[PDB]
């Protein structure tokens, strides 16, 4: 890192023999950066917000089959089954305060790479169709 | 369903009609909810129509 | 004379067994003759239902009239 | 002072603003040393940190009439902005408008107090790369992650009560009334009918109203926390 370039060298052995080349890179324009990093990423926030109402209209759904076969008189074989009543706020709130700290760690970039790459491709291939 | 039992005749339909404004009659009980269920399912099965 | 009716020789007969008394039930409670709590309630010694007792006429009544009893 | 107006602008949610047919999203931090303001249309951000020999300056300059100190000054413009941040459709009149330039945006927002007129300014410079970065690809990558682990305990929680279901299944019992059965849960379908139908819909970010109207507190939440460390 040089002035505000940066220098990539990459060195290697093309059939044994030396093979060379830099890359040199020069700040990207906002419009660039905004492009590939900020509203991919605004887009991946929001499709994983509809997912989590998608679920949890799914947990409410089963609570009332749940609801349905215990008033219908049905007795559980096995009790440790039992699961408790799904409420979003309690499950918020619990979630914010324990795993909020491990889950939100961006560390050095990897668990970007290894979780969400496929909602990136798809939000920015949506971006494209689009114009 | 008393009423329709104590008829000595031979009814070929059995109806009730229900003249009612109020769309949750128990909001506040669900056991009594379920007793109604269960009661409009068994008068279904004897053969009678709620309209 | 509740607690050992079998002692009980004041009261006559009641002249009501285990079918007798299905067969009230299903009257009295208004069940479809052909659902399957009058045929669990007749034929309460096989153990089709796989529920409950197979031998036991009170506990098969009880699950009956559990969800249509205050 | 100036650490103090930076951490306070890193702490406050994005707010959506309405302006001459157009939109930007707007974060503002006042405090009686200076202020802060941070401006964006999801094509490019702007920054302006101001202390309080510039306020009094362009205070004097566009408002000649008025004469007031520069605390009082930007409590007025804190009362007069942080009404439209918070919540729109306000009975508040103030007017906001934006101009360009090669690199500069100018913002002026003109309003009234005692029905009495007050104008202000903002020339903001586009914003660093350490600030952009900061302010919305960390935060936006903290806030994906925590999302995804949100999705992944749904998910569990959703397998045991198939489990639950299962059991009462085998049981023997039937349900009262047969609508409510619901198939089980495959993440892999789930997921698949997601991309296929809804993410069309769901990944359209438009102006920037939806980003201020669902995901505020678990922006706030990823910030505060990487404010700690």
């Amino acid at each position: 890192c040089v002035a505000d370039a940066l220098i990539l060298r990459v060195r290697s052995e093309l059939s044994g023999l030396p093979f060379y080349w830099n890359f040199h890179c020069m700040l990207a324009s906002p419009s660039l950066v905004s492009q590939h990093l900020i509203r991919p990423l605004m887009g991946m926030s929001l499709a994983l917000q509809c997912q989590v109402r998608e679920l949890a209209t799914l947990l409410h759904m089963k609570d009332l089959e749940i609801q349905d076969y215990q008033e219908s008189g049905a007795t559980l074989i096995r009790d440790r089954l039992k699961t408790e009543p799904f409420e979003e706020n309690s499950f918020l709130e619990q979630f914010m305060i324990e795993k909020l700290p491990e889950a939100c760690s961006i560390g050095d970039g990897k668990p970007f790479v290894m979780n969400l790459q496929d909602l990136y491709m798809a939000v920015t291939t949506q971006e494209v169709q689009v114009g | 369903a008393n009423l329709f039992s104590d008829v000595q005749f031979k009814m070929s339909h059995k109806r009730i009609m229900l003249f009612t404004n109020e769309d949750n009659p128990h909001g506040n009980d669900s056991a009594k909810a379920s007793r109604a269920r269960t009661k409009a399912g068994d008068l279904r099965d004897t053969g009678i129509f709620l309209d | 004379r509740l607690i050992l009716p079998q002692l009980e020789r004041e009261r006559m007969a009641y002249g009501i067994k285990e079918t007798m008394l299905a067969k009230l039930y299903i009257e009295l409670l208004n069940l479809p003759r052909d659902g399957k709590d009058a045929l669990k309630l007749l034929n309460y010694r096989t153990p089709t239902g796989t529920h409950g007792d197979a031998g036991d006429f009170a506990m098969i009544a009880y699950f009956v009239l559990k969800p249509r009893c205050l | 002072v100036m650490e103090e107006l930076e951490q306070g602008l890193l702490m406050q949610p994005w707010a959506w603003l309405q302006l001459a047919e157009n939109s930007l999203l707007a974060k503002v931090f006042i405090t009686k040393q200076g202020y802060a303001l941070l401006v964006s249309d999801l094509q490019q951000v702007w920054h302006e940190q101001v202390d309080t020999s510039v306020v009094s300056q362009r205070a004097k300059e566009l408002n000649k009439r008025l004469t007031a100190p520069p605390a009082a000054f930007l409590c007025h413009l804190d009362n007069l902005l942080r009404p439209l941040l918070k919540d729109a459709a306000h009975p508040s009149e103030a007017t906001f408008s934006c101009d360009c330039v090669a690199d500069a945006l100018i913002l002026r927002v003109r309003s009234e107090l005692s029905g009495l007129p007050f104008y202000w300014n903002f020339h903001c410079m586009l914003a660093s790369p350490s600030l952009v970065s900061q302010h919305l690809i960390r935060p936006l990558m903290g806030m994906s992650l925590a999302l995804q682990c949100q999705v992944r305990e749904l998910a569990t929680l959703l397998h045991m009560k198939d489990l639950e279901i299962q059991d009462y299944q085998e049981s023997g019992a039937t349900l009262i009334r047969d609508r409510l059965k619901t198939e089980p849960f495959e993440e892999n379908s789930f997921l698949e009918q997601f991309m296929i139908e809804k993410l069309p819909e769901a990944c359209s970010i438009g102006d920037g109203k939806p980003f201020v109207m669902n995901l505020q507190d678990l922006y706030m939440a990823v910030t505060t926390q990487e404010v700690q460390v």
